[PDB]
């Protein structure tokens, strides 16, 4: 009939690929950010920021490349390509790490073009969409990791940097600045990791191997219709094994797979909740009564009064070339040295 | 055009471009 | 009272605005060319 | 020191869920 | 908190996170949390209607 | 004090796993 | 009509009830260390 | 006909084996 | 049989009902506040707003009531120091027990429409069904909302009949309640110009109270009425947990960046001062001021107000504080009590040695003595085998000027080690580690507890909206497919998803 | 996948040209100043032994090009 | 003096939908009905309710009184 | 045939008009520009408190 | 020195035999 | 006979509701104020 | 402290006597 009537019988008009209302969105957004990645992992450096040159033309490998963040003194700004700290001069823009802003502030869009699309093929196929609610567990841990924590706790360049070594580098951070280790809400958060990856191999190396009969040789790949009013595995059978070997044991295929649903979700959830407590340093830090005792009682030595005497020797050592804009060179004899080991 | 022409080609243009790149940073004679 | 600022930023709010527009050009390009 | 509060709300969030649990299942199990 | 004194000085002696197998095991977890809430996404979003709207989805 | 409420968490958790084991509703068929 | 014709019954069957026993066991098991501190 | 698939397959297996042994004498003593 | 998590569903289509439920809800809401504000005077410290203020208590809803002009209670005594004769109704108790009256009469009435719900209002008159009118009901609530918007910023806010709000010195030294002058040019979207918050609301309640009007007068398009569902109400409820999620991360972001309705007078410092070094090069700039005139150091530095330098102090800073480190400042490390004044580090030369002040992160910070320029001269070695820059062995005397032990000067290496582990805090503050049982660790704000609270309500507002507006469109598929889904899942066969303009 | 075979004019004569591009875009030099990364004598300078440092924020585009 | 580039005293029809299947009880609740209703002819007669008496706000039987008052 | 009450009465023309909405466009496109305004709006003011956009009577020196 | 011993014994003793009779009320009252 | 010929319910009405609650909270009310000493 | 337990007992009791007096089952005929 009208405007927008013939742009909604393009935009959904079937092909191999499938741009929607929202992939008018995801496929612009995106891609710049994959992009971005790869040109600051192979062609630009970070000598400026922080004192690392960790490009591939400057010798590093796969696993040493990672677009970085910018340096302290660039506080909280956006850092456009124009504007009052590049004016779009291009090559000082990348030099002083304008390519990490760029890249996770515009996937942040590409993970809402994602979701938005994964929920309109779910409108168009008539669906229910529990597969939209599952992926806002995973926009959860990017917005809690990659954008609170940098904004309340002064600078972009405490924000972990898109590589692979540097993602390790805030795996210590984490490890010997707030000790993460002891976080309730990461406890939740391994959790849930760790009870999908088992239930999935569990249902996996269950559903397959109390199959039906239906071929005629070993090979039980070959025996599927995929147009089937049968079932293909026993449920009795697998209730029966499971509940003789472990105890409990579901009866209620439905809700195995909301389980299985729900489960990991829950853990990333519940892991960006203490992520957001960190960034505002509220860390899970030492006790009172332990430390209290253990500074009247001199031999106590639990493995927590030892997990703290050990953070201390992390954050001691890597701070002095880890933050070089706190301008500090620690003398050896104020370092942790542990007499000679 | 095409959608699928342009998902060919748009993905796998640059593609030799930076192979090309990387392959002049592992022949840098240093 | 223009700021160098505000003059690299209202090229932005012009920038987003011919973006935008190119999407709804390639849009009426190519689907009223069909229908 | 121990908490003066730490028991009180330790025994309130125990015994408060269970209770409008133990509810509903009585309530459910009442019928079939 | 014994565990976690474990892998720390696991790290410092061995330098566990520079290492292939390593990296492998956590694809391998990552991948199967992955798996897991997709399947139970794509089956569950697919399920034959019996009930009605007011109980629940499992009976 | 403290250690009290510590072992009634634990053995009360043991004690549900007991429970949801051998008192369950029984999975009936047809 | 001056009775309620939305009376409806809340049911809560005994897998659930072992559900949340245990949930609320467990984050007790976990938070009563911090709580206590 | 055609030049067939499979021997398609094992002449992208072979240059891609190629450029992964120069990578890997690029990685030992270059940089 | 309704499983345990949506039993408030048999609500959707009782409205009566539903506002007994919004009226038993509010209740609860004004009980809380009446209870945290007697809770709260109750354990209040009037005692001396100089060095005990609200915010090392763990006051929490008082400096709300301070924020907007109750300045006075019925024992007399006021926020600033002074009593004040007539307190009127309105007193911090007057306030809780009127909140309280609020939560038995909104009680009361949330009594009367669940037992009568089946009144003739909630009927369509033309063809005798029970729905509601959406558009016109959002005209009604947006007017009355512009309405009490304009009222507020015209009258309470700029002092026309209400009486103010608190706007105070930017240095943290003399603020008060006062009258507002809305200023209408640029100054008005700077944040720190309580100005701006005066002339918004004038602004906002006129175009609120257009636009109410025009959404009574007009009705909505056929097209957008199927596009968003607006028969349906839940719609409503996704929208505005999405509104509710945008408007918390403002108030979390102004609470923790600080603005003019957060004042350092109210709610403590903010933690990029410490790192901006605010208070230190304030001091030292008003510090130097004098001695270019001729004044000496004893008599220049003890014109600095105890106000000035309690904000130079490391345990003021809301970022050094610990998620189950529950309580208070006070119960923390103690109740400021004296200021020892600042310290000066000399060597066997004269030169100031000086002391790196301690960073965010760093929890236990190791004590360096920096020189002049950033090198490092002395130091408290954690070793004491080999150690050449010991406090021992160089010999560095500590001298004061100003505050409570003002023109003293130690040598003895156990003092002054001791007067370096803290003098590296900040300024040096001598408390009370014996009255409330503190433990010498420190703890966060209602600065801080405010943003954690309204950062992870956020975050599952987030989810809650992104659950409503799924189950709001999937109202058809909400328990599940059809039996009949076509084959039209095909690849390419079917050359459109479902939709049958072109096939 | 395998409909394929189109030894084809504009698709296997432009992919050398783009390879030969990427290849000069390095070995000429030209990504260096393009992209402002340091040649391997260029990190420090006589009167700078030290990794660079950025001080202040607004005049970031007057402190790089010092720090070049 | 035949003034009108909005049109805003048009006689204009408002088409009606219906409420939807709003009863939980049983499953496969539906929505609204398009175009369902001869689109409920629009009339401007005062009628004796003090809160909105003319039932519709577009028309002339208001127009002129709210030109003539302000 | 519900409870009857004077505000029942006087209420009754609010809760009237159940369903009456234009056929075609109506006010979106005007609706698109308020928003688009508003999105403007919003990013204004988020540039100036990120002093991204620096003016001249906007201090941004925790002074006044 | 306040009973922190009797605050739980009070918290306890109300919120125990309230709940026993509300189970059997809900039990009773879900029937009829 | 294998399932139990005794099964019976428990029955309590709103009367004894609200009798069995004023005595929990008027017990409380007399003892608290020696409890607590 | 105890303070806030002895005022929450009394106002408990009145809320007992309050549902007691208004939302009682209604004494019903033959
Ligand atoms: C769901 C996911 C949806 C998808 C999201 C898609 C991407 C959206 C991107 C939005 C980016 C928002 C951050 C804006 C950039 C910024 O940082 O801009 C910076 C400002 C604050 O600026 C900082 O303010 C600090 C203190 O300033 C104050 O003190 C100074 C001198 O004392 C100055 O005078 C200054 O003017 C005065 O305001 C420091 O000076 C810093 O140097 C300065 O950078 O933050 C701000 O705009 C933020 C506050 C206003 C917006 C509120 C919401 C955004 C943040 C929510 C969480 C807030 C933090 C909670 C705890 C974590
Ligand atoms: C749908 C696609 C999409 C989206 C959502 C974004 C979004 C964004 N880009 Mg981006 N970009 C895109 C495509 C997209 N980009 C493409 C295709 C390119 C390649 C050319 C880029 C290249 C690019 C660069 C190089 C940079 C960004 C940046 C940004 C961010 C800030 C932009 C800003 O401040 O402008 C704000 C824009 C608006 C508010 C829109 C204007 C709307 C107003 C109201 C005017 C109304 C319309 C106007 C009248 C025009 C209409 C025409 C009329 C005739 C009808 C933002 C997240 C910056 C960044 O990454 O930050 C670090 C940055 O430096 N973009
Ligand atoms: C503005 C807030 C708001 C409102 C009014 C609603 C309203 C509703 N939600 Mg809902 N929801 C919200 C936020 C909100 N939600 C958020 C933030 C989430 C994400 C966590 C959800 C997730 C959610 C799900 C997953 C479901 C609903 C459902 C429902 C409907 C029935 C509720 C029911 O019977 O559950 C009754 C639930 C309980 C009795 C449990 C309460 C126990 C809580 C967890 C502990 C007590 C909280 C405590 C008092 C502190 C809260 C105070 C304050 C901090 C908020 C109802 C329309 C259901 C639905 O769609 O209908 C089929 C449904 O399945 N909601
Ligand atoms: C209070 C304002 C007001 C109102 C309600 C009306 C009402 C009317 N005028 Mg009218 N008019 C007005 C002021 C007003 N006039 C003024 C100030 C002038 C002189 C410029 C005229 C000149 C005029 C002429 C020449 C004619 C009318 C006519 C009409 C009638 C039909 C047109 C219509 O739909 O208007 C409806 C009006 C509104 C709904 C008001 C909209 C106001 C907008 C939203 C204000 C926002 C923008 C503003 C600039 C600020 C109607 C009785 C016609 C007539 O009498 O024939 C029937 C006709 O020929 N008018
Ligand atoms: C179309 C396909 C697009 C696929 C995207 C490829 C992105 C990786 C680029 C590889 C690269 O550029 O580095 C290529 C670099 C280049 O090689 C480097 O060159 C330098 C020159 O000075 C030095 O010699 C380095 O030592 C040398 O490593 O080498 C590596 O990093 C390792 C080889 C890369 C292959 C390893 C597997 C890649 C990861 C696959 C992950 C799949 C699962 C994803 C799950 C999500
Ligand atoms: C495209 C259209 C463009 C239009 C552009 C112009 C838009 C203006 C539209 C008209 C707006 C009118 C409001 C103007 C108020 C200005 C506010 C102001 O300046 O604040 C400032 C003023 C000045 O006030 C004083 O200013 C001093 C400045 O130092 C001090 O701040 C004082 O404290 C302060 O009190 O505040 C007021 O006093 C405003 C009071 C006037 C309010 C009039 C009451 C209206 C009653 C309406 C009755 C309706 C009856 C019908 C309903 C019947 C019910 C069924
Ligand atoms: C009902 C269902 C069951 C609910 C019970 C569960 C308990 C709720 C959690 C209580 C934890 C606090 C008790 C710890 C003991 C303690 O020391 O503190 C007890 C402290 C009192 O502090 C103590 O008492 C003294 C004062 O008299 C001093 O202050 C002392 O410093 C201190 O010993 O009180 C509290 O902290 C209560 C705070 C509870 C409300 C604050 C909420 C925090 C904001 C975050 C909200 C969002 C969270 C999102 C996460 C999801
Ligand atoms: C042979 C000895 C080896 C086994 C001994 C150990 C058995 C473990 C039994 C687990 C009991 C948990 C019961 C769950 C409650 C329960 O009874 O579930 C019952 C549930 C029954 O499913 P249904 O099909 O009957 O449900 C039907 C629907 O209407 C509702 O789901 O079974 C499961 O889903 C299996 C999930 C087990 C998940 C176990 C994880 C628990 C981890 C441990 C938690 C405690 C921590 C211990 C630290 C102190
Ligand atoms: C254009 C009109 C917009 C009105 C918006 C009103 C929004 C709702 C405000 C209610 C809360 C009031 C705030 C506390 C107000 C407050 O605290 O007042 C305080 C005061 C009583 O307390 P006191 O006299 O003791 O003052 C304390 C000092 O004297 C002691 O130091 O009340 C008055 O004297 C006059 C109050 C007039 C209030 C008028 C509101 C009642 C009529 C509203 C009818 C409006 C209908 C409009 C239809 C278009
Ligand atoms: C920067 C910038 C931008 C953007 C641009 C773009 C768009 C780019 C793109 C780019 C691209 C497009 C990239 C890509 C990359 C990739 C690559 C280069 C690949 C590699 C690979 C390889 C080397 C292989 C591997 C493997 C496989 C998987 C197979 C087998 C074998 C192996 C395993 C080895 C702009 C101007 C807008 C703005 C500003 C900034
Ligand atoms: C009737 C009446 C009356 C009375 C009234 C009253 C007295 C009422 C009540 C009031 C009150 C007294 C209320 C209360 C309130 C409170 C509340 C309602 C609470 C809430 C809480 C919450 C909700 C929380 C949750 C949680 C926890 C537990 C902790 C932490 C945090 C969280 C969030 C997690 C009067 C006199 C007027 C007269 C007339 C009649
Ligand atoms: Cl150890």
């Amino acid at each position: 009939r009208t405007w927008f009537d013939d742009a909604d019988d393009w935009l959904r008009q079937d092909r191999f690929v499938f741009v929607g209302w929202s992939g008018l969105l995801l496929f612009p957004c995106a891609y710049f950010a994959l992009g971005g990645w790869l040109t600051g992992t192979t062609f630009v450096t970070s000598w400026y920021t922080h004192g690392l040159a960790t490009s591939y033309l400057e010798g590093c490998n796969f696993l040493t490349a990672a677009v970085s963040t910018p340096a302290n003194s660039m506080a909280h700004s956006l850092l456009f390509v124009w504007g009052p700290e590049a004016q779009g001069d291009f090559t000082r823009w990348c030099q002083l790490g304008g390519l990490w802003a760029f890249v996770a502030l515009h996937g942040a869009f590409g993970l809402i073009g994602f979701m938005l699309r994964q929920f309109e093929i779910a409108r168009s196929v008539n669906l229910r969409p529990y597969n939209a609610i599952a992926f806002s567990a995973p926009i959860a841990v990017f917005v809690s990791v990659f954008l609170i924590y940098p904004l309340g706790q002064s600078g972009w360049f405490f924000a972990p940097s898109f590589g692979v070594a540097a993602i390790f580098r805030f795996i210590l951070f984490f490890q010997g600045f707030h000790n993460w280790t002891l976080n309730p809400f990461h406890m939740m958060g391994v959790a849930g990791v760790l009870g999908a990856a088992l239930l999935c191999a569990i249902h996996g190396a269950t559903v397959e191997n109390t199959l039906f009969e239906d071929g005629d040789g070993a090979n039980t790949f070959r025996a599927f219709n995929p147009t089937q009013a049968e079932e293909t595995y026993s449920m009795v059978t697998a209730n029966r094994f499971w509940s003789q070997i472990f105890g409990v044991a579901f009866s209620n295929k439905r809700w195995l797979h909301f389980f299985m649903l729900l489960v990991p979700v829950t853990g990333l959830w519940m892991s960006a909740i203490g992520v957001v407590g960190l960034a505002l340093n509220l860390r899970a830090y030492d006790f009172v009564s332990q430390e209290i005792r253990a500074a009247e009682d001199p031999e106590f030595e639990t493995f927590y009064t030892k997990n703290i005497l050990l953070n201390e020797g992390i954050r001691a050592w890597m701070a002095a070339q880890d933050q070089p804009h706190e301008r500090l060179v620690f003398p050896e004899e104020v370092l942790p040295r542990g007499n000679a080991l | 055009f095409t959608v699928r022409w342009l998902a060919i080609h748009g993905i796998a243009v640059p593609t030799i471009f930076f192979l090309g790149a990387i392959t002049a940073m592992q022949f840098i004679q240093r | 009272a223009v700021t160098p600022s505000l003059k690299n930023f209202l090229g932005s709010l012009i920038a987003g605005a011919t973006v935008l527009g190119g999407i709804a050009l390639a849009i009426t390009a190519v689907s009223k060319f069909d229908k | 020191e121990v908490n003066i509060y730490g028991l009180t709300a330790t025994a309130l969030f125990i015994i408060i869920p269970t209770s409008f649990l133990l509810i509903l299942y009585v309530k459910t199990a009442s019928t079939q | 908190s014994g565990t976690f004194n474990f892998m720390i000085v696991f790290q410092a002696e061995h330098n566990i996170l520079m290492h292939p197998f390593h990296m492998l095991g956590v694809a391998g977890v990552f991948g199967g949390s992955l798996f897991s809430a997709m399947h139970g996404s794509l089956v569950t979003s697919s399920l034959i209607r019996e009930t009605t709207e007011n109980e629940s989805a499992n009976e | 004090m403290e250690a009290l409420v510590y072992t009634f968490l634990l053995v009360g958790t043991l004690g549900i796993i007991f429970f949801s084991i051998f008192f369950r509703d029984p999975p009936r068929m047809i | 009509a001056r009775p309620n014709p939305n009376k409806q019954v809340v049911e809560l069957n005994r897998t659930s009830l072992y559900w949340g026993l245990l949930l609320i066991f467990v984050l007790a098991v976990l938070f009563s260390s911090y709580i206590f501190n | 006909g055609r030049i067939p698939l499979w021997l398609v397959g094992t002449e992208e297996g072979t240059l891609a084996i190629g450029a992964i042994s120069c990578f890997f004498y690029g990685f030992l003593c270059w940089f | 049989g309704l499983p345990w998590y949506r039993v408030h569903t048999v609500v959707i289509n009782d409205p009566g009902r539903l506002i007994s439920v919004h009226l038993m809800h509010t209740a609860l809401v004004s009980g809380w506040a009446g209870s945290m504000a007697l809770f709260e005077i109750s354990v209040f410290d009037p005692s001396d707003p100089v060095l005990n203020p609200m915010w090392r208590q763990g006051m929490f809803v008082l400096p709300f009531m301070t924020r907007l002009g109750i300045t006075q209670s019925w024992g007399g005594w006021t926020i600033s120091g002074e009593t004040a004769t007539n307190p009127g109704i309105w007193s911090y108790e007057g306030v809780a027990a009127a909140h309280i009256i609020l939560s038995g009469a909104l009680f009361l009435a949330s009594v009367w429409h669940w037992t009568y719900w089946d009144l003739e209002l909630f009927r369509d008159p033309r063809t005798g069904k029970t729905a509601l009118d959406l558009p016109k009901i959002f005209g009604i609530h947006l007017f009355l909302s512009g309405l009490l918007c304009f009222g507020f910023g015209a009258f309470h806010v700029t002092g026309v009949f209400g009486p103010g709000i608190w706007v105070s010195d930017p240095y943290g030294l003399t603020g008060r309640v006062q009258p507002v002058a809305p200023s209408w040019g640029a100054d008005g979207f700077d944040p720190y110009n309580p100005g701006g918050i005066a002339s918004h609301h004038i602004a906002a309640g006129i175009l609120g109270v257009l636009a109410g009007l025009f959404h009574l007068c007009v009705r909505p398009s056929i097209r957008l009425y199927f596009g968003l569902s607006m028969g349906s109400i839940e719609t409503v409820l996704s929208s505005s947990i999405a509104a509710v999620f945008w408007a918390a991360f403002v108030v979390a972001g102004t609470m923790w960046y600080g603005s003019a309705a957060t004042p350092i007078e109210l709610f403590g410092p903010t933690r990029y001062q410490w790192d901006q070094g605010f208070f230190q090069q304030e001091i030292q700039k008003r510090v130097q001021a004098s001695l270019a005139e001729g004044a000496s150091l004893s008599d220049a530095w003890s014109r600095i107000p105890e106000k000035l330098a309690f904000y130079d102090y490391i345990g003021n800073n809301p970022a050094k504080g610990g998620l189950f480190r529950t309580g208070a400042m006070n119960s923390g490390d103690g109740i400021a009590v004296g200021w020892l004044g600042h310290a000066s580090f000399k060597d066997q030369e004269g030169r100031e040695l000086f002391v790196r002040r301690m960073p965010t992160f760093f929890e236990t910070f190791p004590v360096l003595l920096l020189d002049k320029d950033g090198i490092v001269r002395a130091d408290v070695p954690f070793r004491k085998a080999e150690s050449k820059y010991s406090i021992e062995q160089v010999g560095v005397s500590v001298t004061f000027y100003g505050g409570e032990l003002d023109g003293l000067t130690f040598t003895d290496p156990a003092t002054v080690k001791k007067y370096a582990r803290k003098a590296q805090l900040g300024e040096i503050f001598e408390f009370d580690r014996s009255t409330l049982q503190s433990d010498g660790v420190f703890r966060s704000s209602p600065r801080g507890w405010f943003t954690f609270g309204h950062v992870c309500f956020a975050l599952l507002f987030f989810f809650g909206h992104i659950w409503h507006g799924a189950r709001t469109i999937f109202r058809d598929v909400f328990a599940g497919i059809d039996d009949d889904i076509n084959d039209q899942v095909e690849f390419g066969k079917y050359k459109k998803l479902g939709d049958t303009s072109s096939l | 996948i395998l409909t394929s075979i189109r030894y084809w004019v504009i698709h296997s004569i432009t992919v050398p040209a783009l390879f030969i591009a990427g290849w000069l875009f390095v070995s000429t030099g030209l990504a260096y100043d393009v992209f402002g990364t340091p040649r391997p004598n260029e990190y420090f300078t006589e009167d700078r032994q030290e990794a660079p440092l950025i001080t202040d924020r607004f005049n970031a585009l007057e402190q790089v090009k010092k720090l070049s | 003096r035949g003034f009108d580039p909005l049109g805003l005293s048009k006689p204009s029809e408002f088409v009606v939908i219906g409420v939807d299947e709003n009863d939980q009880n049983a499953a496969k609740n539906n929505k609204g009905s398009v175009e369902a209703i001869v689109q409920a002819t629009p009339d401007e007669v005062s009628s004796e309710n003090r809160l909105a008496p003319y039932s519709e706000v577009f028309g002339l039987a208001r127009f002129r009184e709210c030109e003539l008052i302000h | 045939p519900g409870l009857v009450t004077p505000l029942g009465t006087l209420l009754r023309p609010l809760n009237s008009e159940a369903g009456k909405v234009l056929p075609g466009w109506g006010t979106t496109v005007l609706m698109a520009v308020f928003i688009l305004l508003f999105a403007a709006f919003l990013l204004i003011i988020l540039e100036i408190y990120n002093s991204s956009l620096i003016l001249d009577d906007v201090s941004m020196s925790w002074e006044t």
